[PDB]
RNA sequence: UUCGCCAGAGUACUACUCGCAACUGCCUAAAACUCAAAGGACUUGGCGGUGCUUCACAUCCACCUAGAGGAGCCUGUUCUAUAAUCGAUAAACCCCGAUAGACCUUACCAACCCUUGCCAAUUCAGCCUAUAUACCGCCAUCUUCAGCAAACCCUAAAAAG
RNA sequence: AUGACCCACCAAUCACA
């Protein structure tokens, strides 16, 4: 995936410039798993980050 | 370069775009004296079809 | 179709010597003969003796200067000397040049019993006739 | 069609599937009758194995067999699926490999 | 026989068999394919493998200010050489046999959506890196030939834009694909149209046009719904800077008169502007987000008018039974709610 | 504004029904099964015992001269024949590869022999073995035919011209 | 008067560190 081909990346609520990539910027939702393209493990992991 | 199509609008409208677009990089120098003082009638493409049916033209005989 | 030693049309960007740009029917009338020796002429002797000779010769100076022969050989036979005349490009150091050069004359001379004169003519790339 | 018509018409109804060599079923199971050999259709040519079967719906058809080699003898329960044969005219099903006498293909040994 | 030998270009000339009769008819497939390697790529003048070092050729003339004599390798320094030489074959090998990636259009064999890089600078010096070319659609067509029989050209369906307005379609044909391919880009960079972008990402209304037997029909997105299209009119859109579109394509799909249709409709658009000049009134543009507030979006410049337009109780107006049919939820097409990757 | 019709191709102006002064009939009109197309218009070729013009210069007819086809020989094919080569084999093979076979040539047949067995070296020499439908080399043929082809430009679209 | 079947266009380099 995009996320965890680059181990650099972490998911956490903490850092908001790589999560800000994965919401809508105009219509503040979350884009769905395959628009992005990372598998569902990080997807799921990526929402309740967001939250 | 520039537009071939003579069929889509005028020349000033496609040079005029084409320069708006900053594919065209200089002004060329009718369009200047163009925009001074325009043409009663702007010169885009027309079809000339052929009338049918009732319809005839305006033109007035002269008496 | 004559296909003798021609060299066929291509697209039309292809480089061809004054040479290879005359079929053998241009012999004699527009190019000429690269060998000269008097073997062939109406009462003279030994013509096929000169032949094999040169056959090795244009073999064994192809193999001796490897990439950098332009057009082919030039032999003159002179009352008993042999002058090989060469276009070369220019690809070996002048050092690999004069060292076959030697080489070359020397071997030549001894295994064709006489002497034998090496001309080399270089250029910067192979001359171009036609097409390009 | 003018509103009318189309009124009167109703909308159009997406007919129902006509079913198929299986009855509607996944599988079927079969006896073999015989087995032989058919030639494909013209422009492109083998012989391939095929086999009559009984099957459970009291139905006799022609099906075909899978893989390079087999043994089937009358008398043989097979288990037969859906798929259809190109080559084969007429050869709509097909055995299942692995189940009841039909076995799995033995790797050459 | 070593009179019976030849020069290499006659050997290779001979082994390949490129210029045989099965090669023209296409007598035989392509899957079979056999190469040229140069014999004297690796070698060098004077060597040779019984070992022996020339002043003039291996080793250079003077050592240490005197002249070398004639002398040989020893065995297992010869053994390192060849070594070295297998090696460097290996090697040349190991960069043949890699085959470099090709960045995939639409799909893997497909040459549509694929880019060629910019077209070629014009015979004046104009330059355009701005613009890049994709390729819409290449195609291996026919003529019968008194001589030849059968002729295969190809031709392809090509487009440019530079992202910022400027965008046009050319089609070019040759024998060759790489010529094709040449040909059509840099006729392509003739015809241009520019594109008036609403706010540069959508279009300004909506447009529906049948061009001969297609029917494009396009609706005006907001800011985030990104280039919903046939795969054809996004490559376009991408190229033109159209960023968030819906089009639907009807009727025939064939892609020259999808592109004509598409540059046609898309020229036709009527700017809000010229709208506000021809009506003479204010045009005023209600978000939904941002309420009831009257943004003013295009003013008639000149006099603008006294008179009201004329309220129209119901208007009349041509309607399409799909976009009537979407608004009452009666599209119940497993097709049209997917997922799909970003745009 | 209406009405009548049309949901791939075959099967099928068919099978069964109802009605009909029709009794080898009209009307109405399926399915199994088979196929992955079937259709419409065009484009460039090629072709036409299609028409109209213009020709043929040893050339078709009209016409001129000398021959072949019948005889003997000479030489080549095909067959048949032999233990006993190969290649050409409508035009574009047939005194052709051969401006050349008693041994040699020679590739064939039969007996016999020899196995790092032409060379500086080489688990290598050597092969007239198969494939001319893998080929280079040489050619034949349309042909004393006039076209082929890169680079461009044009066409309410371009297969192509 | 006649003249099995089958025949065709879906793969990309070289050169340098
Ligand atoms: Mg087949
Ligand atoms: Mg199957
Ligand atoms: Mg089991
Ligand atoms: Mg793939
Ligand atoms: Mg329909
Ligand atoms: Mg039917
Ligand atoms: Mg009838
Ligand atoms: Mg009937
Ligand atoms: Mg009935
Ligand atoms: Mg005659
Ligand atoms: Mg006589
Ligand atoms: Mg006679
Ligand atoms: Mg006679
Ligand atoms: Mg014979
Ligand atoms: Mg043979
Ligand atoms: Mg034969
Ligand atoms: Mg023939
Ligand atoms: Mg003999
Ligand atoms: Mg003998
Ligand atoms: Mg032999
Ligand atoms: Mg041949
Ligand atoms: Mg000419
Ligand atoms: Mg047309
Ligand atoms: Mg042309
Ligand atoms: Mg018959
Ligand atoms: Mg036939
Ligand atoms: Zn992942």
């Amino acid at each position: 995936c995009p996320i965890c081909r680059d181990q650099k990346l972490h998911v956490d609520f903490r850092n908001v410039k790589l999560l800000e990539q994965f919401v809508c910027a105009h219509t503040g939702i979350i884009f769905h798993a395959p628009y992005t393209g990372v598998c569902m493990k990080q997807h799921k992991k990526l929402t309740q980050a967001i939250q | 370069a520039g537009s071939r199509l003579e069929t889509v609008g005028s020349i000033f409208s496609r040079t005029r775009d084409l320069i708006r677009a900053g594919v065209l990089k200089e002004k060329p120098l009718w369009l200047d004296i163009y925009n001074a003082f325009p043409p009663l009638r702007e010169p885009v493409f027309r079809r000339p079809r052929l009338r049918y049916g009732k319809a005839k033209a305006a033109v007035q005989d002269i008496f | 179709k004559n296909r003798a030693a021609r060299v066929r049309v291509s697209k039309g960007d292809k480089p061809v010597t004054y040479e290879e740009a005359h079929a053998p029917h241009y012999i004699a009338h527009r190019k000429g003969w690269l060998s000269l020796h008097t073997g062939n002429l109406d009462g003279e002797d030994h013509a096929a003796e000169r032949t094999v000779e040169d056959v090795f010769l244009r073999k064994f100076m192809l193999g001796t200067f490897p990439g950098c022969l332009a057009d082919q050989l030039v032999l003159k036979r002179r009352a008993n000397q042999l002058e090989i005349c060469a276009l070369v490009l220019r690809q070996l150091p002048p050092h690999k040049f004069y060292f076959l050069v030697g080489y070359s004359e020397t071997l030549l001379s001894h295994f064709y019993k006489c002497p034998v004169h090496l001309h080399l003519q270089t250029v910067p790339s192979k001359v171009v006739y036609k097409y390009i | 069609a003018t509103l009318n018509q189309m009124h009167r018409l109703g909308p159009p109804k997406h007919p129902p599937g006509k079913m198929g060599p299986t009855a509607g079923r996944p599988q079927l199971k079969g006896v073999v009758l015989r087995t032989f050999i058919r030639k494909p259709k013209k422009p492109n040519s083998a012989n391939r194995k095929c086999c009559r079967v009984r099957l459970s719906t009291g139905r006799e058809a022609v099906c075909f067999i899978p893989g390079e080699g087999h043994s089937l003898q009358e008398h043989h329960v097979v288990l037969v699926q859906g798929g259809r044969t190109q080559d084969l005219p007429g050869v709509k099903l097909t055995v299942v490999r692995g189940k009841y006498d039909c076995g799995h293909v033995q790797k050459k040994k | 026989s070593f009179f019976t030998k030849l020069t290499a270009d006659e050997l290779w000339k001979g082994a390949l068999a490129e210029s045989g009769a099965g090669a023209r008819k296409g007598r035989g497939k392509r899957t079979k394919k056999k190469r040229r390697k140069d014999l004297n790529r690796g070698q060098i003048i004077g060597e040779g493998r019984h070992g022996f070092l020339w002043p003039g050729l291996n080793i250079p003339l003077m050592r240490n200010g005197a002249v070398q004599t004639i002398a040989q390798r020893s065995k297992e320094d010869q053994e390192k050489v060849e070594a070295d030489m297998v090696q460097q074959r290996e090697e040349w090998d190991r960069r043949r046999k890699m085959k470099v990636k090709r960045e995939r259009g639409w799909s893997g064999n497909t040459w549509g959506g694929v880019s060629l890089g910019p077209p070629d600078p014009g015979p004046n010096g104009e330059t355009y890196d701005d613009f890049d070319t994709r390729i819409l659609e290449v195609r291996n067509v026919f003529n019968m030939t008194a001589k030849e029989g059968r002729k295969r050209s190809v031709r392809v369906l090509v487009a440019v834009g530079n992202g910022k307005g400027a965008a046009g379609f050319a089609i070019g044909k040759a024998t060759e694909r790489a010529d094709a391919f040449r040909k059509a880009k840099n006729r392509a960079v003739h015809y241009l149209h520019y594109i008036e972008r609403y706010e540069d990402h959508t279009i300004y209304h909506d447009i529906s046009l049948k061009f001969k037997r297609t029917h494009i029909k396009m609706k005006k997105q907001p800011r985030g719904y990104g280039l919903h299209c046939h795969r054809a009119i996004m490559t376009i859109c991408r190229l033109i800077g159209i960023k968030d579109l819906y089009a639907k394509v009807s009727g025939s799909v064939n892609m020259l008169n999808l592109t004509r249709g598409l540059f046609l409709g898309l020229s036709r658009q009527e700017t809000h502007q010229q709208l506000a000049d021809k009506k003479s009134l204010h045009v005023v543009e209600f978000r939904e987000e941002c309420g009831p507030l009257p943004i003013v979006v295009a003013s008639p410049q000149g006099a603008l008018r006294k008179d009201p337009e004329p309220e129209d109780e119901v208007p009349d107006i041509t309607l399409d039974w799909e976009d009537v049919k979407a608004a009452q939820g009666m599209k119940r097409s497993v097709w049209s709610g997917l997922k799909r990757a970003a745009t």
